[PDB]
């Protein structure tokens, strides 16, 4: 969670 | 000649940087811009103005008329004058930031890596891939970032050139545009960044390390392949030496800009990710 | 070494100066911006600049001349001779003097070794206009001479529309006796030599200044909409 | 007259 934005940005193609 | 294997990594990375780095920034549309018509707390605010003095750029906006909107920051008084520009420079960071990762994402040998470590290779990384973009804009007779309309203009002082060489970001970009690069150099370049095996929490430290090693043998072969002329004889290990002194750099800027975040608050969700801010 | 009515009618001159004309511009606002051949510089308490180069700038004029006329009606309105006229009398003086008035206090911020009108937070940085400011900034003159020179333009008797030209035939006599009385007692410099009569010059020149712009504006609404509703009015448009 | 055709100075003056 400390990495929310992080995360979603690497997930979206 | 290049191995087939190594034309076909820089072709994906190429086409990575092709997809991701919008060179004349024409899709950077919203932005903050500087208003129109605008003890150890102490010892905090006294080391932030001497961080804000070492860089002190001009903005100019440019309309498609070709009338020229030019921004120039004020002189250090007592503060909260010195962050005029940091609400701007905060989006335009933020903005490269997101296209640093795109890049990332579309590199296989990226995609492949555990996501702990994509997250940690890129929190090191994104400083020194940005600046390694913006030195391919810079234009070092005007000393000026050309960034389509918006332009960030050096402020030319008594010393002149040589007083700029005293900062070392600046001291960086004079010296590695003297290297006049190709495109296929500088995404190299971005590529050995971003495969550091050192990182703090990198994982996977002897993976990214032989992937690094692949990135800077292939630009070695570039290197001799198609620049034969004995005055490149020592072009790779310069470039090397320069992601050396950007590392640097990095570690300056990230201390400077944590101190300037504790003082005024500035660093957007994104920015607070990459650099650990809570 | 004026009489009391002379000495009194200045004080109320430059105290109207002094309430109405905002000479660093610190109360315009809401204005149009270019882009948003004269370079416009905005300038912030902090000492920040913002400059406009030209490759558009005509509705921010537009919004500062508004301002400016404003301004220029709020110093008619606090003197006591100009109050006492039939109101009809006192719309026709600000329509023919207006354009006068303003650019008299425009020449007060004029610096002729730039070439820049240093409005405070507003400078304007660049035509028989440029010349007037050119000629009339040479001659050096006092607030008090500035001032009184803007209450002998107000109170031109000859304007289109004034009913009674004798009253104000007589009021401007006035003014221009305490303006000569002025010079005489205050100033001897050999530099300000025949300066009355230079003055009385330089007023008719901007009589003739006045007349071309307003023909020219007259015409280039037609083409071009900017003046304010403001500007409409005192053009005749 | 006068004070038909310019009610925005006719304003301003008066205020
Ligand atoms: C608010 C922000 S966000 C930021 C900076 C500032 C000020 C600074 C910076 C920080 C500290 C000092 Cl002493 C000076 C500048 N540099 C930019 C680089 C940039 O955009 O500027 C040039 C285009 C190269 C001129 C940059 N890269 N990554 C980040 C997070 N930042
Ligand atoms: C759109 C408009 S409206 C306007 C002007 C413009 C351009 C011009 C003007 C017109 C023509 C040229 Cl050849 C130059 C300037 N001048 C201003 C006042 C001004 O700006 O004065 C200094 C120059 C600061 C002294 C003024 N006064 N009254 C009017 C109606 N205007």
């Amino acid at each position: 969670e400390r990495h929310k934005i992080l995360h979603r940005l690497l997930q979206e193609g | 000649g290049l191995t087939e294997e190594q034309r076909m990594m820089i072709r994906e990375l190429m086409d990575a940087q092709m997809k991701t780095f919008d060179t004349t920034f024409s899709h950077f549309k919203n932005f903050r811009l500087p208003g129109v018509l605008s003890r150890e707390e102490a010892a905090k605010w006294s080391q932030v103005r001497k961080d804000l003095c070492s860089l002190k750029v001009s903005l100019q906006l440019r309309g498609e008329d070709g009338s020229v909107w030019n921004y120039k920051p004020p002189a250090d008084s007592g503060g909260k004058e010195i962050f005029s520009l940091l609400p701007h420079m905060a989006d335009m960071s933020t903005y490269m930031f997101k296209g640093i990762i795109s890049f990332a994402k579309v590199i296989s040998y990226f995609r492949d890596l555990p996501i702990e470590d994509q997250i940690s290779l890129l929190k090191g990384a994104a400083f020194e891939l940005c600046q390694l973009r913006f030195n391919t804009v810079f234009n070092a007779e005007t000393g000026t970032w050309e960034c389509g309309r918006l332009s960030y203009c050096l402020e030319d002082t008594a010393g002149g050139f040589q007083q700029l060489l005293l900062e070392p970001m600046l001291k960086f970009h004079y010296m590695l545009k003297k290297l006049q690069l190709h495109e296929e150099e500088y995404v190299l370049m971005q590529a050995i960044s971003l495969f550091s095996p050192d990182r703090p929490g990198v994982l996977q430290h002897r993976v990214v390390d032989q992937l690094q090693e692949q990135f800077a043998i292939t630009l070695k072969s570039y290197i001799e392949c198609n620049r034969p002329q004995p005055a490149h004889r020592f072009l790779f290990l310069k470039i090397m030496a320069m992601l050396t002194e950007l590392r640097s750099i990095n570690a300056q800027h990230t201390q400077r800009l944590l101190r300037i975040q504790d003082i005024h608050p500035f660093a957007t969700p994104l920015m607070q990710e990459l650099f650990g801010i809570t």
